[PDB]
């Protein structure tokens, strides 16, 4: 976060060196037009886009039950297996605590995050403090972060190291300054309280990608916002369904129908069949040229259908979803079998899947505006107890569908049942165990 | 309402015996508070607030002895 | 028969104007004996045009019945219907002509043909029999039919008459643990009248904060009884009341209520039942009851510090507070403690209070449990509460592996006459 005189050192293609080069260049040139066309900005953009976000390793010391432990996480999928009381949730909260400081520094610098609660320190006599540390690797760039807290009653101090997160977040803010629709990483946490998030004010008119950055966890009002966002999408499609798009609808269909009936009629200068075909060709060429953006009704109808089909992918028993406008208020209508169902009348299991998939789709779409298919965005997602309110038939296919739908998102999942373990590769399995070593009980992680 | 009621006492020209009666009531309240402290947190808080208000009123009576602008003058 | 005993008691009461003569009457004692001998039981229930179910007749065993099925097979609807029926019985028992929960508009079937929804049920008390029908018509439909409550009211009358003469009369327990027990009821992050425990408390479970005050009072009474040294406890409480009155002479409504509480304390100390099931024995039974379900722990104690009470549990070599336990032990601790609390409050006369009668409905028994626990919970519950009827729904095959053949019920969907219908089959 400094200008610096750009010390030469040796030739390298590190992202940090490009960041410093751009900072040094900015301090001299004043015209923003030249800055927006500089080659240094292009190099920084390319390096940032090619890098793939993924966490690397984590270690825990004297936090809750865990005394000393270090884990290495895969880049695509990792699953933790254990019984009750083995600290499956503790790891997830540790990762959420670490990620909160990165979230905080993106909205505004020097903003505090989440600290350690006083009751989460280990209860042993000889303990003095707790520490959590982690590492983030952007292809070739490595950052680290430490969070610590001293036990109450002690008179020795400890501090946190926040240089890495501050430096990494400064790059994201700088690139966001000179790019119209720069993307941002995705971070989410679905705790065990989501069961009644879907189980259970002034009208919003402005949306932004920073709306999802207020909190790292999913609870309560997020569900309400999803409903308000969905109707906003539907009206956007309807507006674009009208206007000039209807004009091409009327001209092209009628002219085509004029040809088809004549061919079918075979009645009797060759009439005006050639001229009609020429007019149809001209209309088709104009319609094709008029397409802009995604070239399929811009990017509104395709977005709405993509969201609907994504939700329908996890519930094969349903046929279609529609947004009926009731006279008093709007409502969504499903269809199972030969019956029409309301969302309030759905079972608990279908509600959980509906909320989880809808929330993920909303977050991905909001954070990735430039991408043609927003589902490819990078990020990290944490899920606890994937086997809630699901019968064993659905337990065997949830993992592969989750991975296939979002292929570039790192997943951390904790499970409780052997049905899921039947469809996971050995590479991505970690098993927690309890072993008493040197007279002290401790937790270990063993690969299969 | 409070200002008019206070000006009523000035109109009646009550002597210092009223201050003595208020002091006696404050002492009785203090004794009740002491009894309450022995073998009701809301009651204790209310009694303490009433005792503080009575002490403030007694200090107002002392300032009346030291003289001040009459409530009649403020009323009109 | 029960009707013969009721008629005899009514005639004796009419003839014997004196209360003592009615109390000494053999008819009242015989009726009490018949009521004690009778065991609460629900033989069957018929459901017509309720939610997905179109027509169904179900028979339940006396000990335990478990329904197994996939998602969307109507397991929750059966539980809701039974809670609907039990609501009217509770309301009538609590007070005269108490209205109960009704069938909502959206509960009826969405099919165009259906015009009304009806639930019928039958309750058997040893040799006696009764039934109840509750019905609600579809919105915008005429020819509305009216529910029949004579059978239930005749059951409530005999209970009110029996409890009027005897202050130690037992009552049947009616509880229904829904999924809501998992949000914050399982968590801890948020004079007692026996009438409030049963009649004034709904079947749904929401908050367990009361359990803590009840345990505090039980511990205080046990400590006073065990340590003794009370001497004239009634006289001491009366002197405290007199001191409070003297202070009042020297917020007023609260002080008067506190004085009445002091008088009640003096009356309680003057009574001094000192029964065999004393406070110390109930405290030990409750603690050992909870500890039976959690073999990992060692002991549970109530520690007083900073002018407050906190629960301390020992696991291995580390002492933990209540809030530091995991979700799994939180659920079992909450459910078992709520089970025992109502049994103690409802049956203050039995030597062993964990023997009363009742009906319990539990949904999703396998929430937040590993298979090792899931393979022994059913036998633990049955052994702990012998004279209670349980209705449980589950879909985990591990639970099904340890259940007898006759107690299971498998739901299936079969297309008949071009219309999908639900069927119930035994192995
Ligand atoms: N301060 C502490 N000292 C010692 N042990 C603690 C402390 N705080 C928590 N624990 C331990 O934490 C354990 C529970 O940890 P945790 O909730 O992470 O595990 P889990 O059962 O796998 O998780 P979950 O059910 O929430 O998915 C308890 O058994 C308890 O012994
Ligand atoms: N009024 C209705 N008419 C027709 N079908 C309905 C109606 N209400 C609910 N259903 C159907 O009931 C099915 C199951 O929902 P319900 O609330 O009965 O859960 P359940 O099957 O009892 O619960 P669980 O999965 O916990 O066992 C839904 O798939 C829905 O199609």
């Amino acid at each position: 976060m400094w200008s610096h005189p750009q010390f030469e050192k040796i030739n390298k293609m590190n992202l940090e060196t490009c960041y410093v080069d751009f900072l040094e260049l900015e301090s001299h040139v004043i015209n923003e037009d030249y800055l927006k066309e500089s080659v240094e900005l292009q190099k920084l953009i390319s390096t940032l886009n090619e890098s793939k976000f993924h966490l690397n390793k984590i270690g825990i010391h004297d936090f809750k039950r865990i005394r000393e432990l270090q884990i290495s996480l895969e880049d695509d999928l990792t699953v933790f297996v254990g019984d009750n009381g083995f600290g499956k949730s503790t790891i997830l909260d540790a990762i959420a605590i670490v990620l909160s400081w990165l979230r905080s520094n993106i909205e505004k610098e020097s903003k505090p995050g989440t600290y350690i609660k006083s009751h989460e320190v280990n209860n042993s006599v000889d303990v003095e403090y707790a520490s959590i540390d982690a590492n983030i690797k952007l292809k070739d760039f490595n950052t680290s972060i430490l969070i610590t807290k001293a036990k109450e009653g002690a008179y020795y101090s400890r501090n946190n190291e926040l240089l890495g997160v501050k430096k990494l977040a400064s790059i994201y803010r700088l690139v966001n300054k000179y790019v119209d629709n720069a993307s941002l990483p995705l971070m989410a946490y679905y705790s065990i309280a989501r069961s009644y998030i879907g189980g259970g004010a002034k009208t919003k008119t402005v949306w932004s990608k920073f709306d999802v950055y207020d909190e790292i966890e999913f609870d309560r009002n997020d569900f309400t916002d999803f409903f308000q966002w969905l109707v906003f999408l539907h009206n956007r499609a309807s507006q674009e369904k009208l206007s000039e798009s209807q004009t091409t609808i009327n001209a092209l269909f009628s002219d085509i129908q004029s040809l088809k009936a004549t061919l079918t009629q075979l009645s009797a200068d060759s009439t005006v069949i050639k001229g009609l075909e020429l007019s149809l060709k001209e209309k088709l060429n104009y319609m094709k040229s008029l397409q802009s953006g995604e070239h399929k009704f811009n990017n509104a109808v395709s977005l709405y259908d993509s969201v609907i089909n994504t939700i329908l992918k996890f519930l094969p028993e349903f046929q279609w979803i529609k947004l009926v406008y009731g006279d008093d208020d709007y409502k969504i209508i499903l269809k199972k079998g030969e019956v029409e169902l309301d969302i309030q009348q759905l079972s608990q299991g279908e509600k959980t899947i509906f909320t989880l998939v809808g929330d993920l789709a909303r977050r991905l779409i909001l954070l990735n505006p430039n991408l043609s298919n927003p589902l490819l965005g990078y990020g990290i997602v944490l899920i606890d107890e994937i086997d809630l309110h699901l019968h064993p038939q659905w337990q065997q296919t949830i993992i592969e569908r989750l991975t296939s739908t979002f292929p570039n998102v790192q997943f951390v999942i904790t499970t409780h049942s052997p049905q899921v373990l039947s469809t996971v590769s050995s590479r991505s399995v970690r098993i927690l165990q309890e072993v008493e070593v040197d007279g002290v009980n401790d937790l270990i992680v063993s690969h299969p | 309402v409070f200002l008019h009621n206070r000006a009523s006492q000035e109109k009646l020209s009550e002597s210092q015996t009223t201050i003595n009666a208020l002091f006696s009531d404050i002492q009785s309240l203090k004794a009740t508070l002491t009894q309450l402290s022995a073998i009701d947190s809301t009651v204790i808080k209310g009694l303490e607030l009433s005792l503080k208000e009575k002490l403030n009123y007694m200090k107002s009576l002392q300032s009346g002895e030291h003289k001040f602008n009459n409530a009649v003058s403020l009323y009109d």
